[PDB]
RNA sequence: AAUUCCUUGUCGGGUAAGUUCCGACCUGCACGAAUGGCGUAAUGAUGGCCAGGCUGUCUCCACCCGAGACUCAGUGAAAUU
RNA sequence: GCUCGCCGGAAGACCAAGGGUUCCUGUCCAACGUUAAUCGGGGCAGGGUGAGUCGACCCCUAAGGCGAGGCCGAAAGGCGUAGUCGAUGGGAAACAGGUUAAUAUUCCUGUACUUGGUGUUACUGCGAAGGGGGGACGGAGAAGGCUAUGUUGGCCGGGCGACGGUUGUCCCGGUUUAAGCGUGUAGGCUGGUUUUCCAGGCAAAUCCGGAAAAUCAAGGCUGAGGCGUGAUGACGAGGCACUACGGUGCUGAAGCAACAAAUGCCCUGCUUCCAGGAAAAGCCUCUAAGCAUCAGGUAACAUCAAAUCGUACCCCAAACCGACACAGGUGGUCAGGUAGAGAAUACCAAGGCGCUUGAGAGAACUCGGGUGAAGGAACUAGGCAAAAUGGUGCCGUAACUUCGGGAGAAGGCACGCUGAUAUGUAGGUGAGGUCCCUCGCGGAUGGAGCUGAAAUCAGUCGAAGAUACCAGCUGGCUGCAACUGUUUAUUAAAAACACAGCACUGUGCAAACACGAAAGUGGACGUAUACGGUGUGACGCCUGCCCGGUGCCGGAAGGUUAAUU
RNA sequence: AGGACCGAACCGACUAAUGUUGAAAAAUUAGCGGAUGACUUGUGGCUGGGGGUGAAAGGCCAAUCAAACCGGGAGAUAGCU
């Protein structure tokens, strides 16, 4: 639910905040959680690669079940989860055999839902299918792009996908962006959509809150000096030039894509 | 005030130690001219 | 006007007397709408202006308590030429 | 040696880092000490650092470093796997008293504890570089139960007053004792035992996980303090004798209770929130390959072993970092009394100091302070500086507003001491006694003793009762930025830089992009509700017209155009 | 509950005076700001010079920064003193 703090002060009159009683109240699973040691933005040469990163509160990563290959075995979900290192929920799910594991929270999943994968699995959601046998036109999330490797697309907070046709041993899917890419019809996909749609509408309210997720501040770059960044200084607010990246990119429409080694799987990219 | 030059043995071993001027090709040349020159005093181990 | 050269623009308020300040007028030398326009409670070791209280800031300085300055003994510099 | 003054959340005490004999004793005064010097952190000589339990080494790992083969690179070399190093973290064990001129939890006395090896006896399923459990973890807040510690009374010893009084409700001092062992309380968490079965834990498994039954609810784990023992001991104010007036033998009374109370302990607990909170070994269990009249495992007793290195002294300073015996800088631990909300402030205890030039004089002028007739900003670029306000309780409080604020707005009244209500009240703490019980560190009742606010009435002293230290000046109009934050170490703290929010644009994952001749790494163990770049800068009402120029994104008819032939 | 309020330790540096061959190659005294957080601090580690890092001043990188320090080419060149 999306709840609005009241103005006791500044730095809370703004602050919008979702609350979700469904999650758990404790401890994770401790034999599905590994160390995550942060970075700074930096690489084995010791120099920043990517700005803007630092700080930020310490994290446990939970290993997660992006390939979902245990078929034949149902499993009962037990309870819903808080996971830091994504924006979507995750839910812990127990098999008949005493097998534990995490996945990602679909829409409508509660505690003791049933949930399956297989060809022969049935068509709701939390079940994993090869896209061969999942109906043209249906909702998706956790799509594989290579059989076997496991989910890369649509794993945002309320992200899917769907599936607009079978033409052979390719179906053609819409993604959330717009583009139109088609992958083998051997791919598994989750039915559903992922629940965390209330996510997009939280507002951090102030300073401190995004220092809190690790992000450190943006300096424009017109209010640098001519040594330091293309648009540089000047007695004022000049900027008289196009605008540009630093190393000189245009960054008003210039396109960047020169990859060209698939150059089959896009139609309709966007727009 | 504090001043620039604050003591500490551990790293002053493993900044200018004998064993770290021989861990690099640039480390032993620095030896091999202080050798030559007579120096007394090598490193700063003691 | 943090923007107005002519300029202390003109009128009104406040003062015995106001090139500053506040409110209007518009002849905008050379405002203007995300290198944003116009408003805005709260906040500020931020800029300008006016009152009450308070006083040696001042009319106009006087006395007093301590550390140097001055004399005696010991030690004993410097810029410059 | 007797007085005076200063610090006392230090200017006292104990360490780490760093220094390296500055420590103690004898002797010397040239140089060093901002003066003299018999003195010294100075010269010379001798002496001093005692550990199975403290620390290091050692076992284990974080960031990170190195890195057999390997991949990559003109050479040098770069990255990285298996591994191996790396504390600022995890991992067995000692307390009190006495003693030296200088060391002690290290020596002595008394009383304890831990991990190994060998051997004897009894009883036996033992076994890993593998599996599981455990180790193992955030912020804030709220109490309750305790201790360190303090105060008073009782008790024991001593005292009867340099000047009026002081045989009493009077004065001074002491009233101290550990680890270990036994007991398992306040309180916290979790339902137990038995049998059968199973796509999981890279194979197995009696262990972990999962499913289905039966039978009882009392089982277990964790846990401050208190009590007993340790202790017929040690310590002990004061006496009596050696006596160079530097010190040791001998002896030695009381050694209880009540109240108050931590920031420390129970607490790695409990409650609650979003930003969702290390690793590995020791340790406890389970089996595989293997070995079984052996070897190994558990328990008791005896015996042996626990090496090596550090240990002096300073450590908010004259010994460390600043060229100095330099108003500077430097992490952790201990936390007494009266007043007080307090680790503020004032005066003190334990303890430590008066800061390494002095003696006189009492001019101008400079520095740091106190007071002031009448006027009260007339000073000045400017109320710069100074003066002033200052506490608690009650009454009362405007425009405006995002309804939280503005606000401690402004302003007003009361504050000491004595007596009574009440020979000390409300409240807190709680003995004896009585009854009961699963008789125990139990429960009910009971109220002695101790401790102790606030208010009202009356009286009373001074010019002044929040009397000292301590401790907001207030109000009206307006520009800029929303706000808390950040910045030119050493002339600029701001209207500048960040900021939440908003928009455009790039990017379908071997992502864009960035560091790299390359390998590779970051982005990210993320996947368009995501990530990068750019401009604007909370919120409220809004954001108009122009695509000729430059850039960017599309398009194909034609013209022009490289290497090559 | 809070980048909430008053205020010591702790971290900062807005005003004035003194000092300026200083006690000190940036400090002292009296006031002043933050003080549960975008906070502060100990130990160790990583980033190297046309490079690093930078809530952005051309700031900082050992009292040195519009291109650090040391050695070398080197007795660079100087129509100028």
């Amino acid at each position: 639910a999306v709840v609005k703090c009241k103005p006791t002060s500044p730095g809370r009159r703004h602050v919008v905040k979702v609350v979700n009683p469904e999650l758990h109240k404790g401890k994770p699973f401790a034999p599905l959680l590994e160390k995550n040691s942060k970075s700074g933005g930096r690489n084995n040469n010791g120099r920043i690669t990517t700005r803007h990163i630092g700080g930020g509160h310490k994290q446990a990563y939970r290993i997660v079940d992006f390939k979902r290959n245990k078929d034949g075995i149902p499993a009962v979900v037990e309870r819903l989860e808080y996971d830091p290192n994504r924006s979507a929920n995750i839910a812990l799910v127990l098999y008949k055999d005493g097998e534990r594991r995490y996945i990602l929270a679909p829409k409508g999943l509660k505690a003791g839902d049933q949930i399956q994968s297989g060809v022969d699995a049935a068509i709701k959601p939390g079940n994993t299918l090869p896209m061969r046998n999942i109906p043209v036109g249906s909702t998706v999330h956790n799509v594989e792009m290579k059989p076997g490797k496991g989910g890369q697309l649509a794993r945002s907070a309320g992200t899917y996908v769907q599936i607009v046709a079978r033409d052979g041993a390719y179906v053609t899917l819409r993604l959330r962006s717009g583009e139109m890419r088609k992958v083998e019809a051997d791919c598994r996909a989750t039915l559903g959509e992922v629940g965390n749609a209330e996510h997009m509408l939280r507002v951090l309210g102030k300073a401190g809150a995004a220092r809190w997720r690790g992000v450190r501040p943006t300096v424009r770059g017109t209010a640098m000096n001519p040594v330091d960044h293309p648009h540089g200084g000047g007695e004022g607010r000049n900027f008289g030039k196009h605008p540009v990246t630093p190393w000189g990119v245009q960054t008003k429409g210039k396109k960047t894509r020169s990859n060209k080694r698939t150059d089959k799987f896009i139609v309709r990219r966007r727009s | 005030m504090k001043r620039t030059f604050q003591p500490s043995v551990l790293k002053r071993n493993r900044s200018h130690g004998f064993r770290a001027r021989m861990a690099t090709k640039n480390g032993r040349q620095v030896l091999a001219r202080r050798r030559a020159k007579g120096r007394a005093r090598l490193t700063v181990s003691k």
